[PDB]
Formats: structure tokens, sequence, C-alpha cells
């Protein structure tokens, strides 16, 4: 019987799991540069002008 | 050495006067090559640089 429960909310948590990726994207990553999403997740360590040019002509 | 383009822009127009306010030093830098190249043109044509270059060959 548990299993059954937990068969019928992985079916019910499918439908979530697809919605829930299939949402606005909100320019999401795989599309930006290295540089953008180092700048996101914070402290990059390493300024590159070069690459902050190459990478914003991207976006 | 070629003069080498501007990096594509996807469909945004190179404006002169934006990025020429955005530098506005290089208006200073224009009026001052034009005063040497006026200064450098009356050094020439007083020379007879052309005139004498010119009457020989």
């Amino acid at each position: 019987l548990s299993k059954e429960i937990y068969d019928n909310e992985s079916e019910l948590r499918a439908s979530q799991s697809q919605q829930i990726m299939e949402l606005v994207g909100d320019i999401p990553k795989y599309s930006l540069g290295s540089e953008l999403r180092n700048r996101v997740e914070g402290e990059p360590q390493s300024t590159s002008i070069e690459r902050l040019i190459e990478d914003v002509l991207k976006l | 050495m070629l003069n080498d383009p501007i990096k594509s822009t996807a469909d945004v127009r190179l404006d002169k006067e934006e990025v020429l306010s955005l530098l506005p030093s290089l208006k200073e830098y224009t009026k001052k090559s034009k005063e040497l190249k006026e200064t450098m043109g009356q050094m020439i044509s007083d020379s007879h640089e052309e005139e004498i270059k010119e009457v020989f060959v």
C-alpha cells in the first residue's frame, strides 16, 4: 500500500516537475557566457574585460 | 593590420552621437588634429614641396 501510495505520488510529481520546468524561462542558464553566470553566483575572483565584451554580445 | 570593423550588436546601430558624448575628449583630439593639420599645411604650402618635387622630374 505504501509502494502504491509512492507510485501515485510520483505520477502526480511528474506533472508538477514538467510544469515547473516549463515555466517562464526568465533568461535561464546555458545561454549566457561564463562571466555572466559567474557574476550571478558572485565572487568571480578573476575579471577580464575581453570575455565580458565577448559574452555581453551573446545575451 | 586592417581597419577592423565593430563587433556585431544584433541590430543595434552605431549611434555616433551617444558614444561621442561618452568619450568627450575625442572632440578635443579632433580640434587639435584640425589645428595641427592646418599648421602643417601652412608649413607645407610655404615650403613649395610639391612645386620643387614637380619642377625637377
